[PDB]
């Protein structure tokens, strides 16, 4: 997870998965490690689920993920 | 079938280790424990006719090969391997030799490789000048000249065209110039002349050393001392010269101090990177030494007797052209040594 | 730099030394150089054709060869200013080599940017050994890549199966997609089949990236902390 | 039949033909035996590297022409060949390396193992300033005599007494030895520290494995400081 | 792509991941969400209900057995064996879950044999693709359509 | 380009096959056709890449640890294994084409029969062959390979692989078929192997394995079907193990001279 606050104006955070920047949708709540870590959240590795992958006309890949949290 | 032979040795080798191990055990025991008890036994024993045989046979056997002998004088592969016990696992050294055995036999099973370029073969298996094609020269990158911005327009006649911001050297001319240069090397080698290979760009040493070795020539890979030819007595007089016969074998004749100070001038100079060796080229001109050099698009052709148009920046291109010249020299040397035999 | 004279005339200067007697003994190279004379002309040579596209260099189209009107509707009755300028320089300037394939190569990699990410080896093996039949795209000895498409397109236009270059190019592109899809499946399936028989792998590509990112993110953590403490002290001023 | 004079070395025209020829010979060996593994005792830091001095190599490596970096290059290749595993080495490598080993075979060492005497005593001498001390260390119960007198009588300063005890305190053997120290010259400090130095040197015979700890504590180093005539 | 023995299956995911009263209504339970292609190797089955979780189940036995031997030894757990086994178990589970529940089954509709036994005798070493081309031109799609479940029109 | 190696006495092999094991048609399938099939696919997979200049054995080692190069690994492993099998079942490794030699009586060496007794609790070679035939029939449901291997501890043991499983590198032996059910003991072996691969510090996650094959038997349908038929692979393995070329098998055991 790159940012500790959802992308401004967007309801989704950003993740760095496999050399691509994806939009991560959380189940309901954001794990508490976010507030705790803060701006160092990128220092930790989380598990994600890749929902879909799309291709835009600019030649980018629109990867949508889901922050699988231990439960 | 004959394994027992080796087994017989190993048996002795094991026994030898046992004898040595317990020789060291008795070296720790105090003499007071053994000596007096041992002497007492002899004081309580009586020598027999046979016992006496060894009383003097061993005295001489120890007075001949231990005392009155000359302490000095006026399995071939890996002979220092310490084999491990048949129950113990392989040692690190044995695993290395076990892998080497696999590498020779099994490691190359399954397929052979064809039409693949191996860099070392340019130096060790150079082609003959007559078998060189434009394709071969092009495969080595000899056609790739300098940036058109760095053009020395005196090379115009060697240029085939410009492509991707560089000048393309005409390989048809490179081949003709290379063949002419190769014949010169062969001639000088067959005549017994001194051929010096000069190249001071990083990585050229390996090619330069092998070229000199197979032509019985000389090379310089580090630095051309300015004055090596024009100021030879102040630079090279101290180094040793030698006399050789027509077979290039040292005659062993001691040389008079007069003969050991005389300038020894190369009969032919080959320069891999002439743009960085202006000093050597000018000395060659001053000393009337014919020269061969690879001439790139930014290099001056008239500074050398026999130019070879070609890329001088790639080690593959240089080593390809050097290899051809080196083999040409080798053939000249072999033809000179053959005419001496017959 | 001046055209040098003394490098190519070593034989003649040496011959004067020998004839006069200044040099007693003939050098070993002397006979060899005499039999193989150096080239000593060092001239600039004209060229009348571009070897790449066969364009003729040095030809002037006379007004008699342009009898019909031009795109503007006007006839040409006299030489223009360009026709009256001497063009000797064009004879001596190294011709710019051009190839139609270069245009297609740029197109292919503009349409398929990620083909650039497939590493290419520029080191040649032996150009003379290439025995390729471009009736098919796959060839023994070379990879499947953009060049396979370009050479296939040229064969189609050369055999006149297609007339327009675009149509031949599109035909080759689909052949390329089919081969790329069969290889993407052979690799996925091979991995799947191996794991099903007990193959174990230490580090995956995704794992390799995570480890490398951690190494960088650890150094970045230290510096951030250090530079967020110098700022606090410097700002306190 | 016809004879001619040619340069002896292939590197004749180089800056240092003698050094380059020797380097080439070593490089050939390192190429021919590139596969041979290296010693794993190198991690154990085997204490063997008797290579000739820069000046000695200058006799054979070009004399004045020899440059320090050229000597450094020779050592990097001599060590690499030397560090090949002893079991897997061959004669060729050893033959080439023999010419570079510092010659110290005709001569021998001057050190004989120290041992306890007929009465179990370790005798060592120490010096500090102008003072000297000869101590007799034997296994005992911590009894000390200085010139036949009690320690508290001869040395009034407790810091001098503590200096004498320090070597025994390092090996934690204060109550395991009887010391009979004899000292002369200088003053109380020189004598107390000269005894300290002599006890440390005498304790190594009882257990040579503790020499490293004694050296690290600094009791085996002879203090060189003495009164200097003003200059 | 299959190197040795195996089968390429045309399957239909069963939209009955509820597990409640499962396999009680030959129509309400025979409903297919989406079709898929699946490869099985050697004697592998395309159903996935009788074999999903096998490794997770065996993994949990191994950890418990190792944890009980550790207790006999008397060890204070570990720094990352409880966090590594947990992650291994959490991934094993999340990768076998269904859209709603964790009962994902598949209905065989078609199967192509990849074993060399089938095609080596008639087509040779180089004719597997020729075999697969003639297989496609030899499929009676009536039998496949018959096996097809009824679509789950929850949409 | 990877080319099919030339085999000794190839004219005889193309006329009378391999006596007592394969016919002429059977040998054309296993070697002249399948080896060509593998080498061509390997060349297409590796041409234009650094792997093109490496022999198949080195390719499999280089690619053994790379999940997405498994296709290249399978081709390299199969190519190496097939020439290991064709080499120890070959009438004569030396080319007696102009010598017309018809007397090749090769028998197990003393070192081989000494290591067999040491590693198999005194079992004879004949008994070990029966265990090898049994292991092949019960552990290799489909395609695979049967090996007699030697490890770093001088012990000969039997390894079976599924499809193209290398004997050299235990993480890729493919000795357990996970399509079917596995016992807790087999899962323990897999779990222990995974732990060893995780102890390696290398960024390539590779371990050291010094196992080497001694005998190779091809259990693929390309080797037996045409001559034996479905279900008769145990009669094929029996013939192979009874007609091995022991000049090659003996040379594969390290002696140390
Ligand atoms: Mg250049």
């Amino acid at each position: 997870i790159l940012n500790v606050v959802k992308e401004n104006n967007d309801n989704k955070w950003l993740a760095a998965i496999g050399g691509f920047v994806a939009d991560v949708v959380f189940f309901q709540s954001p794990p508490s490690s976010f507030n705790s870590m803060g701006d160092f959240i990128r220092m930790k590795t989380f598990l994600f689920e890749i929902l879909e992958a799309s291709m835009e006309k600019n030649g980018s890949v629109s990867m949508h993920a889901r922050l699988l949290e231990p439960q | 079938p004959n394994n027992n032979d080796e087994v017989m040795l190993l048996q002795q080798k094991l026994l030898y280790d046992e004898i040595r191990s317990e020789l060291k055990s008795l070296s720790q025991v105090p003499e007071d424990e053994i000596l007096p008890e041992l002497k007492k036994s002899l004081e309580q024993d009586k020598l027999s006719d046979k016992e006496q045989q060894l009383e003097a046979e061993l005295s001489d056997f120890f007075r001949n090969y231990a005392l009155l002998n000359k302490l000095f004088d006026s399995t071939k592969p890996y002979p220092n391997l310490i084999p491990s016990a048949n129950d113990k696992p392989y040692s690190s050294q044995e695993l290395f030799l076990r892998q080497l055995n696999h590498s020779m036999r099994t490691a190359k099973l399954g397929a052979t490789i064809s039409k693949v370029y191996y860099p070392h073969k340019d130096i060790f298996y150079p082609p003959l000048p007559e078998n060189i094609t434009v394709e071969s020269l092009m495969s080595a990158g000899v056609h790739l000249g300098q940036s058109t911005s760095l053009w020395r327009s005196s090379t115009q006649s060697y240029i085939y065209g410009e492509y991707k911001g560089i000048h393309i050297i005409d390989l048809n001319q490179t081949l003709s110039y290379l063949k002419r240069a190769a014949k010169v090397v062969e001639g000088v080698s067959e005549s017994g002349g001194i051929i010096l290979f000069l190249g001071t760009r990083q990585g050229q040493k390996r090619g330069l050393e092998e070229a000199a070795k197979k032509t019985h020539g000389y090379y310089v890979s580090t630095r051309w001392i300015p004055g090596t030819l024009t100021n030879s007595t102040e630079i090279s007089g101290i180094w040793e010269k030698q006399e050789i016969d027509s077979n290039d074998n040292p005659t062993e004749r001691a040389l008079s101090p007069n003969e050991t100070s005389k300038q020894v001038k190369p009969d032919l100079l080959v320069v891999l990177n002439p743009t960085e060796n202006r000093n050597a080229l000018l000395e060659a001109i001053k000393s009337r030494v014919p020269t061969i050099a690879i001439i790139d698009t930014d290099s001056e052709p008239s500074l050398v007797t026999y130019p070879i148009p070609g890329n001088d920046d790639s080690l593959r291109s240089v080593n390809f052209l050097l290899g051809v010249l080196a083999r040409a020299g080798q053939r000249g040397l072999q033809n000179r040594l053959a005419r001496n035999n017959e | 730099m001046k055209i040098q004279t003394n490098a190519v005339n070593v034989l003649q200067r040496t011959s004067a030394y020998l004839k006069s007697g200044l040099l007693k003994e003939t050098p070993a190279w002397y006979n060899v150089v005499a039999s193989i004379p150096p080239s000593t002309k060092f001239t600039r040579e004209p060229r009348f054709k571009n070897p790449s596209n066969g364009h003729i260099i040095g030809k002037l189209v006379d007004v008699t060869e342009q009898p019909h009107a031009n795109n503007k509707g006007l006839y040409k009755t006299r030489p223009n200013s360009s026709d009256k300028r001497v063009g000797v320089k064009r004879l001596y300037r190294p011709p710019k080599l051009t190839y139609v394939e270069d245009r297609l190569r740029s197109l292919f990699y503009k349409q398929h940017p990620w083909e650039l990410s497939r590493p290419k080896i520029l080191v040649e093996n032996e150009i003379g050994d290439e025995n390729y039949d471009w009736s098919h795209m796959l060839q023994i000895g070379r990879p499947l890549d953009g060049e396979s498409v370009i050479q296939r397109t040229m064969y189609l236009i050369k055999t006149k199966q297609y007339g327009d270059m675009v149509e031949a190019y599109d035909h080759a592109r689909y052949e390329f997609y089919a081969l790329r899809m069969q290889e993407e499946t052979e690799q996925q399936v091979a991995l799947e089949e191996a794991e099903m028989f007990g193959s174990l792998f230490g580090v995956s590509a995704i794992e390799h990236g995570i480890q490398k990112e951690q190494e960088v993110l650890d150094v970045w953590e230290k510096k951030v902390v250090e530079e967020t403490e110098l700022m606090a002290a410097r700002t306190s001023n | 039949l016809p004879r001619r004079i040619v340069p002896k070395l292939a590197t004749f025209y180089s800056a240092n033909p003698n050094h380059e020829d020797r380097i080439n010979r070593l490089e050939r060996l390192l190429r021919k035996y590139i596969k041979l593994p290296s010693q794993n005792n190198n991690e154990a830091q085997q204490t063997k590297a008797p290579w000739i001095s820069f000046d000695e190599y200058a006799l054979i490596g070009g004399g004045t022409k020899l440059k320090p970096t050229q000597y450094t290059q020779l050592l990097y290749m001599l060590n690499k060949l030397h560090n090949i595993d002893p079991q897997l080495t061959n004669d060729e490598i050893t033959s080439e390396l023999s010419q570079y080993y510092k010659k110290s075979s005709m001569l021998s060492n001057n050190i004989k193992i120290k041992t306890l005497d007929e009465f179990g005593r370790s005798i060592a001498v120490g010096k500090r300033k102008s003072s000297t001390a000869k101590v007799f260390v034997v296994r005992g119960t911590g009894e000390i005599l200085v010139n036949g007198r009690q320690l508290n009588d001869y040395f009034l300063k407790m810091k001098d007494r503590e200096s004498i005890m320090y070597p025994l305190q390092v090996i934690e053997s204060v109550g395991k030895y009887n010391i009979f120290a004899t000292t002369s010259g200088g003053g109380p400090t020189g004598q107390a520290e000269s005894i300290m130095h002599a006890i440390a040197k005498a304790l190594v015979v009882f257990n040579p494995l503790l020499k490293s700890r004694l050296h690290k504590a600094g009791v085996l180093t002879r203090d060189y400081r003495h009164v200097e005539r003003k200059k | 792509a299959i190197s040795g023995d195996g089968f390429t299956w045309l399957v239909a995911r069963r939209q009955l991941d509820k597990r409640a009263m499962r396999n009680d209504m030959p129509n309400r339970d025979i409903e297919y969400d989406k079709l898929f292609i699946l490869n099985t190797y050697n004697a592998g089955t395309p159903f996935n209900f009788s074999t999903s979780g096998v490794m997770n189940e065996l993994n949990n036995q191994y950890t418990n057995m190792e944890k009980q031997r550790a207790k006999e030894a008397g060890n204070l757990e570990d720094s990352e064996m409880t966090a590594k086994q947990a992650k291994t178990k959490f991934i094993y589970e999340t990768q076998q879950k269904g859209f709603s529940g964790k009962e994902v089954s598949y209905i065989p509709l078609l199967a192509i044999d990849a074993s060399p036994k089938t095609w080596l005798t008639d087509y040779g070493v180089f004719g597997k693709r020729e075999y697969l081309e003639r297989v496609w031109d030899s499929i009676e799609w009536k039998i496949v359509e018959s096996r097809l479940p009824q679509r789950t029109k929850i949409q | 380009i990877h080319v099919v190696p030339k085999l000794p006495n190839s004219k005889a092999l193309l006329q009378n096959g391999v006596p007592n094991i394969l016919s002429s048609s059977g040998f054309k399938t296993v070697w002249f056709d399948y080896q060509r099939y593998l080498c061509d696919k390997l060349t297409l997979a590796t041409a234009g890449q650094s792997l093109e200049s490496y022999y198949p054995f080195h390719i499999l080692l280089k690619t053994a640890g790379n999940p997405l190069q498994s296709n290249i690994f399978n081709l390299a492993s199969s190519i190496h294994n097939n020439h290991l099998f064709v080499e120890n079942i070959l009438p004569s490794a030396v080319e007696h084409g102009t010598n017309s030699n018809a007397v090749v009586k090769t028998e197990p060496s003393r070192l081989f029969l000494s290591k067999i007794k040491d590693s198999f609790n005194g079992s004879d070679w004949e008994v070990v062959k029966e265990e090898m035939i049994y292991r092949a029939e019960n552990e290799v449901l489909g395609q695979g390979w049967l090996f007699l291997v030697e490890n770093n501890e001088k012990k000969l043991f039997i390894l079976t692989s599924n499809n193209n499983g290398t004997p050299y590198y235990f993480p890729r032996n493919q000795s357990f078929d996970l399509n079917s059910a596995i016992s807790i003991d087999e899962f323990a072996t897999l779990k222990q192997m995974k732990e060893l691969i995780g102890k390696s510090t290398k960024l390539n996650g590779k371990v050291q394995d010094w196992t080497m094959p001694i005998i190779c038997v091809n259990l693929w349908d390309h080797a037996y079907l045409h001559d034996y038929g479905v279900g008769n692979r145990s009669k094929y393995v029996k013939n192979v193990l009874d007609n091995l070329n022991w000049s090659v098998v003996n040379n594969r055991i390290f002696s140390g001279i």
